[PDB]
């Protein structure tokens, strides 16, 4: 392992969220105004960063699958989920939020509401 | 390109990382003078040369023919120079550490790859369905097995081995058939049953009551064409021969049955991820193709858990090439660069490189 990955040296460094779209096999950042809108034929990556009293973090990791994604999207969301856990040191909590069935705690993560909208990206394949 | 090969007891399934699908997909077979053929041609030539399949229960048993089934593998089915492609293969659950190192060595030494990796069938199963979590029913040509994987990666400790698969059952078929009167007992004999495995058979919910109304309805029966031209009528064998995987004692197995393993394996895991497990069972390998078979494991396992538990089967369509589509996907990832075994590392290392880079 190691990934040497742009987006892994951002991910996890201060409280917050971070918000990724697969695209053709890799790890996209969303636009910040965008969060909250999600692609129901994509698949993203979440990672919620919590000031823990400690000093230290804590991580949650949600893959988000729309109904429309492709396999190969949903599969590198799954795939990209471990090695970003591995990358933190297994601290991530991992969870598969599909749409339609999102846990209260990801969908607490969206002050506004999160909101669908119809398409996304063409497959990797 | 990166190339991704899943070698299993029958078929070998090969192909392009990128790729939605194998390009090739053969059987796993060497012939030898009765210096060898492989795979679809070595059936043919079958009168001249013995036939002897490498893997056995998807672990590799002769190394000699093995490397065979590979070279053809590169060289004639997938038509590439070996030293210019980073090679994705994969392993059962539990390969002893030899046969992982014996089979870094062999890539980089007689076929010079430039980059290498191994992964665990199953693990990529699970990760072509879209999930890091769940426990893997993986059931070939010559194993079974019962893998549960929580955030990632397999619970060693928990997995289940059955060698009952596929041809198991074909020669069940191919033998309870002939007591309605046919043929069948030639090694190009099972062959013809096995096309009919594959065409007729289904897995029933209820056995009895499949019963009730086999021996006694013209209607739970099927027609089928030989290659002779004799047709010959499937009965009853259609629910009869799968059955032998919930009830092994058919093939006088004595083994507990995929239901069971499946229940068993999960108890082997910590408590606090049973739940995730039990909502996440994902079906893999030919020999789960069978109509029918996600609604009979259902119905047996929630028998088995405690009635809160939320019991779901995943069976998707493409699970004869689930794992090697989970390869297709992992080797095609950006992040992935890294996570191979170079040639440069194995000059360093040497084959046990592998047991530190590859999980
Ligand atoms: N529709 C079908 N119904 C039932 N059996 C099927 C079907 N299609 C293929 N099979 C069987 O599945 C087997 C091929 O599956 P698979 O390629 O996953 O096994 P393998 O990888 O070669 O073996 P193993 O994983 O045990 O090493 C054969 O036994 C074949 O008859
Ligand atoms: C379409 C196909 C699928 C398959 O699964 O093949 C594998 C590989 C195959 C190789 C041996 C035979 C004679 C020669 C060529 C076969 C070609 C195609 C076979 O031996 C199996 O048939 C065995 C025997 S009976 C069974 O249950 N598995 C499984
Ligand atoms: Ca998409
Ligand atoms: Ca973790
Ligand atoms: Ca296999």
């Amino acid at each position: 392992m190691v990934v040497e990955h742009p987006e892994f040296l951002k991910a996890g460094k201060e409280p917050g969220l971070q918000i990724w779209r697969v695209e053709k096999f890799d790890l996209v950042p969303v636009p910040t105004c965008l969060y909250g809108d999600f692609f129901t034929g994509d698949a993203y990556v979440i990672l919620k960063t919590v000031q823990l009293r400690n000093g230290n973090l804590q991580y949650d990791l949600h893959y988000w699958l729309g109904n429309e994604c492709s396999q190969d999207e949903s599969g590198a969301a799954a795939i990209f989920t471990v090695q970003l856990d591995d990358y933190l040191n297994g601290r991530a909590v991992q969870h598969r939020e599909v749409q339609g069935f999102e846990s209260a705690t990801f969908l607490g993560y969206f002050k506004s509401g999160l909101k669908y909208k119809k398409g996304g990206v063409a497959s990797g394949f | 390109t990166a190339l991704v090969c899943d070698n299993g007891s029958g078929l070998v399934k090969a192909g392009f990382a990128g790729d939605d699908a194998p390009r090739a997909v053969f059987p796993s077979i060497v012939g030898r003078p009765r210096d060898s053929y492989v795979g679809d041609e070595a059936q043919s030539k079958r009168g001249i040369l013995t036939l002897k399949y490498p893997i056995e229960h998807g672990i590799i048993t002769n190394w000699d023919d093995m490397e065979k089934i590979w070279h053809h593998t590169f060289y004639n089915e997938l038509r590439v120079a070996p030293e210019e492609h980073p090679t994705l293969l994969t392993e059962a659950p539990l390969n002893p550490k030899a046969n992982r190192e014996k089979m870094t060595q062999i890539m980089f030494e007689t076929f010079n790859v430039p980059a290498m990796y191994v992964a665990i069938q199953a693990v990529l199963s699970l990760y072509a369905s879209g999930r890091t979590t769940g426990i893997v029913l993986d059931s070939g040509d010559g194993v079974t097995h019962n893998v549960p994987i929580y955030e990632g990666y397999a619970l060693p400790h928990a997995i289940m081995r059955l060698d009952l698969a596929g041809r198991d059952l074909t020669d069940y078929l191919m033998k309870i058939l002939t007591e309605r009167g046919y043929s069948f007992v030639t090694t190009a004999e099972r062959e013809i049953v096995r096309d009919i495995k594959e065409k007729l058979c289904y897995v029933a919910l209820d056995f009895e009551n499949e019963m009730a109304t086999a021996a006694s309805s013209s209607s739970l029966e099927k027609s089928y064409e030989l290659p002779d031209g004799q047709v010959i009528t499937i009965g009853n064998e259609r629910f009869r021969c799968p059955e032998t995987l919930f009830q092994p004692s058919f093939i006088g197995m004595e083994s507990a049955g995929i239901h069971e393993t499946t229940y068993n394996s999960i108890m082997k895991c910590d408590i606090d991820i049973r739940k995730d497990l039990y909502a996440n069972n994902v079906m893999s390998g030919g020999t789960t193709m069978y109509p029918g078979i996600a609604d009979r494991m259902q119905k047996e396992i929630t028998a088995l858990a405690p009635s809160t538990m939320k019991i779901k089967i995943i069976a998707p369509p493409e699970r004869k090439y689930s794992v090697w589509i989970g390869g297709s996907i992992l080797a095609s990832l950006s992040t992935f660069q890294q996570m191979w075994i170079t040639k440069q590392e194995y000059d360093e290392a040497g084959p046990s490189i592998v047991h530190r880079k590859c999980f």
